[PDB]
RNA sequence: UAUGCCAGCUGGUGGAUUGCUCGGCUCAGGCGCUGAUGAAGGACGUGCCAAGCUGCGAUAAGCCAUGGGGAGCC
RNA sequence: GUGGAAGUCUGUUAGAGUUGGUGUCCUACAAUACCCUCUCGUGAUCUAUGUGUAGGGGUGAAAGGCCCAUCGAGUCCGGCA
RNA sequence: GUCGGGUGAGAACCCCGACGGCCUAAUGGAUAAGGGUUCCUCAGCACUGCUGAUCAGCUGAGGGUUAGCCGGUCCUAAGUC
RNA sequence: AGGGAAACGUGAUUCAACCUGGGGCCCAUGAAAAGACGAGCAUAGUGUCCGUACCGAGAACCGACACAGGUGUCCAUGGCGGCGAAAGCCAAGGCCUGUCGGGAGCAACCAACGUUAGGGAAUUCGGCAAGUUAGUCCCGUACCUUCGGAAGAAGGGAUGCC
RNA sequence: UGUCCCAACGUUGGGCCCGGUGAACUGUACAUUCCAGUGCGGAGUCUGGAGACACCCAGGGGGAAGCGAAGACCCUAUGGA
């Protein structure tokens, strides 16, 4: 497939939320990321 | 007003054209072209811009390869930041 | 130690197939401290790294089988397996014979021996398929 | 051929996508129409009053 | 140390496109049993394996000599073709 | 007296029950238009480290003025 | 003899199809699969991608077949408790 | 697959060698769609892997895609707005 | 220039690609537009913007799955074989991941399958299943027929190696 | 010509034992049953007898009018298409 500017734009985004939440704010909240999407068993729009 | 340069992108790759191919790398706006990339980053450094090569990132930031001319030094103008 | 990577790189330094490529297994350590590209032409200048020979079949016995078959044996009904035609290309086993009368023909007009009205004629009769062979047409030229 | 599993199977091709102006993935990209927002048909924002109960 | 002969009849038992598999472990058996020591402690060397597979994993020959040794601190014997 | 039946005891599983309420539901009074001076909505950004939410818009959890407020804050 | 015609023949060439085994499977590998067998294979042929036709309407070499596992009138939400 | 050996707290299935095999229009090589970071490196094993795992398409962190002359871009097709 | 440890060949045959001709067929007639040529040469400057990783499948795609299904193109000239892009065997390349293993001569029973004396369809709704036959050449070939065909009719013989 | 007379032997993968992984169907209760009888006329459970020490492994499926599906057949509905 050919991806655009923009979709290309959009992938990375949704790469980068695919992070897990950093281990300080767990610290700092005294104690999950709900929006993890696996390549495979997931599936993201367009 | 969003500025041209935004920081220079340093990784071991980064380092390998900077020390055998005298060239810089950057993360610049993507809206910025290579001749605009060119300038600014003359105006910046002073120094003598050869080439540029331009890549869109997955990282959703726009990266350029600045290759100097021979008169000026990658490695040296790197060192001062 | 997992040389797998490594087996990777020699393959494309050697240029050969991964599955060519040989390392010395007293130098596993060494080589697993190989991690650049290198690292491995340096393991490979000391042999630690080689690539294995590719084979290729043998062709003798075809030509042994080659040669009985240019001499005209083993071909007997009991070798054949397509149909004749399939054996030999009918139209083009034509094209061979009437090329061989036609160019015959036109050596002994040019040569003298034949008048372009008799010449003609042998032509047609030859376009006609009037001979076997060349032989068969320099026969019926002895009247 | 069966019209389950087996014919599963040719489904690549792209139709819905990211729409310009709702940001759903509705975006006919061969009708150009959207299907959430109604973009690229009207000006105005699809809607309906079947959406949700008569009496809300 | 000794020369020994190993039949290889019972290799007969198991599937015949897998002898070779068979045979090797029968070999270790032997030796195991009639060198006094754990089947864990069994060496084969290569030539061993190399014999036992020469004519594929199918056909395993009958017998095979095999020459061992017995020794060190655990126990243990050491095998090669011969 | 194995396999085992019934009841209980100690521990568990489970999350009912009781207690609690940052949420709902409904009534009532007030108030009430926005947009080409580009709205509403969305997208992508924006933090020292920042994934989500909120805020904000390349001056990006913010800039300025006046009033309030006060020794704390980020 | 030459020529090389054909909704022509043989053909697991590629590809298309799906006759029998009422085999294997039948909480499957699979909400239509596996194997052997079998039919077509220069044509009314097969096929990719693009494109048109929309629900009492399409499309149909016609079986009430097909229109996203949905068809003697699709699907979704509403009428609707 | 088998015998040795490597690493490791742990090895039938992670790695090296030999021996034995499998794939030949594909189980090889290059790609369209589609996927979307799955690519490489390092560090790991609570999850995922039809057993195990020191391995991994898994978990975490970093890194990676450079064009006047390859594509787009331009033209016009069925047709569409 | 490059590349090769080295040698760093010469001729030939058959010849995919590519080029260039001739014939035949249609109650079927086999795009368009941009652009190029037409229309020279030197020197110099400019050539921005988007894609570029990887998978491309018995684990990276669709099918709820690391699904025995489905999914387009190019490599159709690797060797023996042979009519062959067929079988079978083997290179190059890839793989031991169509990913759980250990043990019992390993019984009954089941799935796939080999061989069964004498008989030979008695089996069964039915020859279902299985089997027989087979490639190539020579001889030879009935009824019928729209004169095309029937036809590889049938039937008979040959077939290796040196 | 193993379709049959009439079956036999063998080959591979299961089956059986061991390590690891690890579901589903189904369940008012009780339940070691058999022969008879009786009952809404088709009973493991009533009545009379008979038999019956408990547990477990493997089997081929006689019974639980076995499990699966609010019977497609038929009739009925001031039902539908
Ligand atoms: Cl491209
Ligand atoms: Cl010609
Ligand atoms: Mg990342
Ligand atoms: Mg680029
Ligand atoms: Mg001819
Ligand atoms: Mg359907
Ligand atoms: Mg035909
Ligand atoms: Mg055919
Ligand atoms: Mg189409
Ligand atoms: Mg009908
Ligand atoms: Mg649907
Ligand atoms: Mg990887
Ligand atoms: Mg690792
Ligand atoms: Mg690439
Ligand atoms: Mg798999
Ligand atoms: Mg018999
Ligand atoms: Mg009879
Ligand atoms: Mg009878
Ligand atoms: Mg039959
Ligand atoms: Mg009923
Ligand atoms: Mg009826
Ligand atoms: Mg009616
Ligand atoms: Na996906
Ligand atoms: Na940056
Ligand atoms: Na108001
Ligand atoms: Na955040
Ligand atoms: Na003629
Ligand atoms: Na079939
Ligand atoms: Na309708
Ligand atoms: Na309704
Ligand atoms: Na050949
Ligand atoms: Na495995
Ligand atoms: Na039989
Ligand atoms: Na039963």
């Amino acid at each position: 497939g050919k991806k655009s500017k923009a979709t290309k734009k959009r992938l990375a985004k949704l790469d980068n939320q695919n992070s897990r939440v950093p281990a300080w704010v767990m610290l700092k909240t005294d104690e999950r990321n709900h929006k993890r999407r696996h390549w495979r068993r997931n599936d993201t729009d367009e | 007003s969003w500025d041209v340069i935004k920081h220079p992108h340093v990784t071991e790759k980064a380092m390998n054209d900077m020390d055998f191919q005298n060239k810089l790398q950057f993360a610049v706006d993507d809206r910025a072209s290579k001749g605009e990339v060119a300038d600014a980053v003359e105006e910046q450094y002073d120094v003598t811009v050869e080439q540029v090569n331009t890549q869109n990132t997955m990282d959703g930031e726009k990266k350029a390869v600045v290759r100097l001319s021979e008169d000026d030094d990658a490695q040296e103008v790197a060192s001062r930041i | 130690t997992d040389l797998s990577a490594q087996k990777r790189l020699a393959a494309d330094v050697l240029d050969v197939g991964k599955n060519r490529v040989w390392f010395n297994p007293e130098r596993q350590g060494d080589i697993a401290d190989a991690i650049t590209r290198e690292d491995v032409r340096e393991l490979v200048d000391e042999g630690a790294i080689q690539a294995k020979d590719k084979k290729g079949n043998s062709r003798g016995r075809a030509r042994e089988r080659q040669k009985k078959r240019a001499k005209g044996h083993q071909k007997g009904a009991g070798s054949r397996k397509g149909k004749a035609g399939a054996r030999q290309n009918s139209k083009e086993d034509w094209e061979s014979r009437i090329r061989a009368q036609r160019t015959k023909l036109r050596e002994l007009r040019d040569e003298g021996t034949l008048s372009s009205s008799q010449y003609r004629d042998l032509y047609d009769k030859a376009g006609g398929g009037e001979f076997d062979s060349v032989a068969d047409l320099e026969r019926y030229i002895d009247a | 051929t069966g019209a389950g599993t087996p014919s599963q199977g040719k489904k690549n091709t792209t139709t819905h996508t990211k729409c310009r102006r709702c940001g759903e993935k509705s975006y006919h990209t061969k009708k150009k129409v959207c299907s959430s927002c109604g973009f690229g048909k009207s000006a105005k924002r699809r809607d309906y009053e079947w959406q949700s109960k008569a009496g809300e | 140390e000794r020369v020994v002969t190993i039949p290889l009849r019972d290799a007969r038992a198991e599937p015949n496109h897998k002898r070779a598999d068979k045979a090797m472990i029968l070999i270790r058996e032997h030796l195991a049993k009639h060198f006094s020591v754990d089947e864990d402690a069994v060496r084969l060397d290569p030539s061993i394996n190399e014999a036992a597979w020469a004519r594929g994993r199918a056909n395993t020959p009958s017998k095979i000599r095999v020459r061992a040794a017995r020794f060190e601190e655990e126990g243990e014997a050491i095998v090669e073709a011969e």
